C-alpha cells in the first residue's frame, strides 16, 4: 500500500498494524526478507526499514485501472520527451 | 520498429494454478544473425543505405530517438493491453501481469538525494571533458 | 538648466531641487537620485541645506541608519520637507520590512516594535494584514519560507538535455 516513493517504513506503524511490539518488528522483517518475499534492508538509529520488492501480487479491476492509468502518465512523458528531443536535435537528426 | 520474427513453442502443462487446459503458443525470443557468406551478401546487396559502423553524433542521437519511440510503443501496446483486460474484452491473466507490476516495481526513483549528487558528480566529470 | 548662465539662482530652486532628490526617496527611486546628484554641482552638495538634508538621510539609509532617519526627521526647514518625510517614513519601513524577510527566520513582535519604530501594536497589525506575515505558535513571525531549499532535489535534464542537443548541433553543422 506504499505510494512506491515513500517506500521507507516507520517502526511504529508496523508495531500498531500486526499489534506485535517495536523490538518484534525487526525479526519480523528479517524473517521475510529471509524466506525470498523482501530484498529491503533495515536501519536502526533511524529504524527505517528500507523497502525493495521481487515477489510480486494478485490484481484487481480497480488496481488495473488505476496502474493503467500511471502506465499512461509514464507514456506520455514518454511521448512528450521524445517530442521534444526530435525537435529540438531536427537538423543534427538526419 | 523491428524484429519481423517471432518465435513461437507449443507447450502442455496443467498451468499449475487451477485452470482449464489448452494448447497455446509459449513465446521464445528470436534474433537476427548471418553467417560470413550472408553478411558480406546482404553488406553488398544494401550498399546505398548502410550507416556508418562507427556511429558518430548524428546517428548516436538517432539511435536515442529510436529508443525513445520504441519505448513510447511499447507502452502503449501495454496501455491497450491494460485497458483491454480492465474493460473486460480480456480475462485478467492473473499471472505475468504482476511481471508488469514488476516492471512497475523497477523504477529506478529518480531525484533522490544520494541518486542526484551522484548524477551531477559524473555530468559535471563529462563536462570538464567536453 | 539651460539657461543657468542667464538666469540668477533664487534659494527656492534649492528648495525644491532637495525637494525633489527626497521626491526620490519617498519613492524609493534612490538610482535616480544619485543621478540627479550628479547633475547638482558638488558646491552645493554639501554647502546648501536644502541638498544637504536629502543628501544626508539617504547616507543615513545607505548605511542602514535608520534611527539617524528617525531622529533627523526634525532637521527639516519646510512642510513641504514634512509630506515627503512621511513617505519616507513608509518607504523606510517598507525597506526594514524586507531587509527582515531576507536576513532573518523568526522574528519577535517585542523586539520588532523598536525595530520598526512603531508605537503602537496595531500599526503593525496594519503589516500584519497588508503584507499578511504568517505569525507561528508562539507570536513568531516565520521567514523560513521566503529562502526556503528549491532546485537542489530535481534534476533540470530537460533543460540539460536541450544543452546536450545544441552542442551536438553545433559539433555537427556543415558550417
Amino acid at each position: 500500500t506504499r505510494p512506491a516513493n515513500h517506500r521507507q517504513l516507520t517502526f511504529e506503524e508496523i508495531a500498531k498494524s500486526a499489534k506485535i511490539t517495536v523490538n518484534e518488528v525487526e525479526l519480523l522483517v528479517m524473517k521475510a526478507l529471509s524466506v525470498g518475499l523482501v530484498k529491503g534492508s533495515i536501519d536502526e538509529v533511524d529504524k527505517r526499514v528500507h523497502m525493495t520488492w521481487v515477489q510480486p501480487r494478485v490484481l484487481d479491476l480497480q488496481q488495473i485501472k488505476g496502474m493503467k492509468d500511471r502506465l499512461e502518465f509514464w507514456c506520455t512523458d514518454v511521448k512528450s520527451m521524445e517530442m521534444l528531443v526530435e525537435h529540438q536535435a531536427h537538423d543534427i537528426l538526419t | 520498429l523491428g524484429l519481423p520474427t517471432e518465435a513461437y513453442i507449443s507447450v502442455e502443462e496443467v498451468h499449475d494454478d487451477g485452470t482449464p487446459t489448452s494448447k497455446t503458443f509459449e513465446h521464445v525470443t528470436s534474433e537476427i544473425g548471418a553467417e560470413e557468406a550472408e553478411e558480406v551478401g546482404v553488406e553488398h546487396l544494401l550498399r546505398d543505405i548502410k550507416d556508418t559502423t562507427v556511429g558518430t553524433l548524428s546517428q548516436r542521437i538517432t539511435n536515442q530517438v529510436h529508443g525513445l519511440k520504441g519505448l513510447n510503443s511499447k507502452l502503449l501496446d501495454i496501455r491497450s493491453y491494460l485497458e483491454k483486460v480492465a474493460t473486460g474484452k480480456l480475462p485478467i491473466n492473473h499471472q505475468i501481469i504482476y511481471q508488469l507490476q514488476d516492471v512497475f516495481n523497477l523504477l529506478p526513483d529518480v531525484s533522490l538525494q544520494e541518486f542526484v549528487k551522484a548524477f551531477y558528480l559524473k555530468t559535471n566529470d563529462q563536462m570538464v571533458v567536453v | 538648466f539651460d539657461y543657468k548662465e542667464q538666469l540668477p539662482e533664487s534659494a527656492y530652486m534649492h528648495q525644491l531641487l532637495g525637494l525633489n532628490l527626497l521626491f526620490l526617496l519617498s519613492q524609493n527611486r534612490v538610482a535616480e537620485f544619485h543621478t540627479e546628484l550628479e547633475r547638482l554641482p558638488a558646491k552645493d552638495i554639501q554647502t546648501n541645506v536644502y541638498i544637504k538634508h536629502p543628501v544626508s538621510l539617504e547616507q543615513y539609509l545607505m548605511e542602514g541608519s535608520y534611527n539617524k532617519v528617525f531622529l533627523a526627521k526634525g532637521n527639516i526647514p519646510a512642510e513641504s520637507y514634512t509630506f515627503f518625510i512621511d513617505i519616507l517614513l513608509d518607504t523606510i519601513r517598507d525597506e526594514i520590512a524586507g531587509c527582515i524577510e531576507k536576513a532573518y527566520e523568526k522574528i519577535l513582535f517585542t523586539e520588532a516594535t523598536r525595530i520598526l519604530f512603531f508605537n503602537t501594536p496595531k500599526k503593525m497589525t496594519d503589516y500584519a494584514k497588508k503584507r499578511g506575515w504568517v505569525l507561528g505558535p508562539n507570536n513568531y513571525y516565520s521567514f523560513a519560507s521566503q529562502q526556503q531549499k528549491p532546485e537542489d532535489t530535481t534534476i533540470p535534464s530537460t533543460e540539460l538535455a536541450k544543452q546536450v542537443i545544441e552542442y551536438a548541433r553545433q559539433l555537427e553543422m556543415i558550417v
